[PDB]
């Protein structure tokens, strides 16, 4: 609707506090699976 | 150059999104203006006729 | 650079968030632990 919108990427920063806890949360799913 | 020419240096700014930087000194979030941008404009050109 | 700081810490509010939430599923983890 609004005239000059212009595309990009706009950054979740729960992520960066998350996206360390994927190696983190999902390691630990892989942590108990193999053992 | 909205206001800031009384205030120092001279820097332009788009008048379409300066009416933004009025709204918000008034109560009105930014948004309402872009939303409604063509139904302003058609009240001040008619009103100033 | 700034002068006349000091040291303290800043708790963030994920840290309750993190005792419920991260904590519970490293809780779940803890628990396939033993098994
Ligand atoms: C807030 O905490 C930080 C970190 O704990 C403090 O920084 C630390 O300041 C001391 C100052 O005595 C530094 O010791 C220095 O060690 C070097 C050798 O490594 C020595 O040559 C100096 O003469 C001095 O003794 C210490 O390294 C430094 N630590 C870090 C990680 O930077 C800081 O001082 C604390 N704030 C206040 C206001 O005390
Ligand atoms: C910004 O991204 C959107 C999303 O892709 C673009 O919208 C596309 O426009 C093309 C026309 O060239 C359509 O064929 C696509 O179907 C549209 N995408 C979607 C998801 O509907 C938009 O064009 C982009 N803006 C600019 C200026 O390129
Ligand atoms: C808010 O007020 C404006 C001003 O009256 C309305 O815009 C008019 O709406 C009528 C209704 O169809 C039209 O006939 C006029 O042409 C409109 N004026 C202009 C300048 O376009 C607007 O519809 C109102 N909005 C709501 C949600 O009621
Ligand atoms: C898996 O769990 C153990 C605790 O039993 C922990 O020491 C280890 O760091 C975990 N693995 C990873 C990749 O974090
Ligand atoms: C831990 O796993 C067992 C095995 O199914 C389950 O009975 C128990 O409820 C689990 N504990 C928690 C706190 O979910």
């Amino acid at each position: 609707v609004v005239i000059g919108i212009v595309n990009n990427t706009v950054y979740d920063p729960l992520q960066p506090e998350l996206d360390s806890f994927k190696e983190e949360l999902d390691k630990y799913f892989k942590n108990h699976t193999s053992p | 150059s909205g206001w800031t020419f009384g205030a120092g240096a001279a820097l332009q700014i788009p008048f379409a999104m300066q009416m933004a930087y009025r709204f918000n000194g008034i109560g009105v979030t930014q948004n309402v203006l872009y939303e409604n941008q063509k139904l302003i404009a058609n009240q001040f050109n008619s009103a100033i006729g």
